[PDB]
């Protein structure tokens, strides 16, 4: 039932590698479907462009914490849009942030999921019950560690960390 | 602190 997707990452125009994710479609089908669709770019957004992670960036990276990206509309953390509209409800919190390499939804409080997500670099139990965990890095965790090095304690990312390609795997 | 929000980044 679970499906897989991938991201090809570039740092300042230089390819850093590929990350392959397994989506927990069997636990959070709705949340996973949104992410999958955003990887393929098959849906048309509120504007006239397709909702796609391609060319989007990781705007906030904090070492020993997580990598955040997915702001496909404003690229600074204030935007985002899902295939269900501007936002959608928290599906469930069955999965916890108990290991590094987990995919989780970023939000602005209860039921405000859109397209922003985070990739954990360590367990983040304080996020349990507040963020929906819907995936796992099954390949390329080493690429994620390379991205981590581009971050700062403030979350500021100096170089451009971009998803140059993506889709189902 | 260490949160992952979208728009008002807190402590």
């Amino acid at each position: 039932k679970r499906s897989k997707v991938f991201f090809d990452i570039s740092i300042d125009n230089s390819n850093a590698g590929r990350i392959i994710f397994e989506l927990f479609s069997d636990i959070t089908p709705r949340t996973c479907e949104n992410f999958r669709a955003l990887c393929t770019g098959e849906k048309i957004g509120s504007r006239g462009k397709n909702l796609h992670y391609k060319n989007s960036i990781f705007h906030r990276i904090i070492p020993q914490f997580m990598c955040q990206g997915g702001d496909i509309t404003n690229g600074n953390g204030s935007g985002g849009e899902s295939i269900y509209g501007r936002s959608f409800t928290d599906e469930n919190f069955n999965m916890k942030h108990d290991q590094p390499g987990l995919l989780s939804m970023a939000n602005a409080g209860p039921n405000t999921n859109s397209s922003q997500f985070l990739i954990t670099l360590v367990p983040c139990p304080w996020l349990d019950g507040k963020h929906v965990v819907f995936g796992k890095v099954i390949e390329g965790m080493n690429v994620v560690r390379e991205m981590e090095k581009e971050g700062a304690k403030s979350g500021y990312v100096k170089r451009s960390v971009v998803i140059t390609d993506c889709g189902e795997w | 602190x260490l949160l992952v929000t979208a728009g008002l980044v807190l402590a």
